[PDB]
């Protein structure tokens, strides 16, 4: 259980 | 008249039920019956003057069990921003993306997000994304009607701060939102209990300013392709 969080930011 | 019209007059509003999960585990549902559509959001804080009905999806929680997950959904919750819009602009459901979660959406049933299509394809951002057209759909319901082809799907379910998850298991993904637009669920119900013969039976179509609908098989069956002659197609 891990996680790649496709959060974009900037 | 044809009383099926009245789902795309201009004015009136479609009823839509959201619902929230989790980690596989529903944690919030509303009703949203609004003409700028609504807004999934996660409170933080925000521009209270952007249009659409405003979903916020509700904090997880800080407990000793589910914490090194729960600090992953709060983080999703928190890069929301504009949050994401969903409205109607005629027979097509347009969704938004106005925050920094990246989203991926599809059609699919209601108690189960991913078949193995894959997704539909992923909310856009610079510009509004058609998500669902009515056309196909009561097309696929007439022949639904004609005992031929399956029920067709209706429920929008929305993939959150992560890749759509494709062969691998729904309950994974930290936050996934199915919206049903309620009268599709009326319209598939209708089709499904009322091809019994040339009897009544009554369905709500679940939209501003509408009363019960007592119709048979036949005048069902006839309304949808009269729906269907006056909409546009590609």
């Amino acid at each position: 259980e891990e996680f790649e969080l496709l959060i974009s930011n900037s | 008249e044809n009383p099926l019209k009245r789902l795309l007059v201009p004015g009136e509003e479609w009823e839509f039920e959201v619902t929230a999960f989790y980690r596989g585990r529903q944690v919030f549902q509303q009703t949203i019956s609004c003409p700028e559509g609504l807004r999934l959001v996660g409170s933080e804080v925000g521009d209270r003057t952007l249009p659409g009905w405003p979903v916020t999806l509700p904090d997880p929680g800080m407990s000793l069990t589910d914490r090194g997950v729960m600090s992953y959904v709060r983080h999703v919750l928190s890069c929301l921003g504009g949050g994401l819009a969903l409205w109607r602009a005629g027979q097509w459901l347009w969704a938004q993306r106005l925050g920094h979660c990246h989203t991926y959406w599809a059609v699919s049933e209601e108690l189960l997000p991913n078949s193995g299509h894959g997704p539909d394809g992923e909310v856009p951002k610079d510009k509004e994304g058609g998500v669902f057209d009515l056309g196909p759909f009561i097309v696929d319901l007439i022949t639904f009607t004609e005992g031929s082809g399956r029920s067709p799907r209706y429920a929008l379910w929305f993939c959150v701060g992560e890749s759509w998850p494709q062969d691998q298991p729904w309950t994974k993904r930290l936050v996934m939102v199915k919206v049903v637009p309620t009268c599709l669920r009326a319209l598939v119900e209708m089709a499904r209990v009322g091809g019994a013969s040339s009897l009544e039976n009554t369905v709500d179509l679940h939209i501003s300013n509408s009363h019960p609908l007592s119709l048979t098989s036949d005048q069902y069956k006839a309304y949808l392709q009269d729906l269907v002659e006056g909409m546009d197609f590609q």
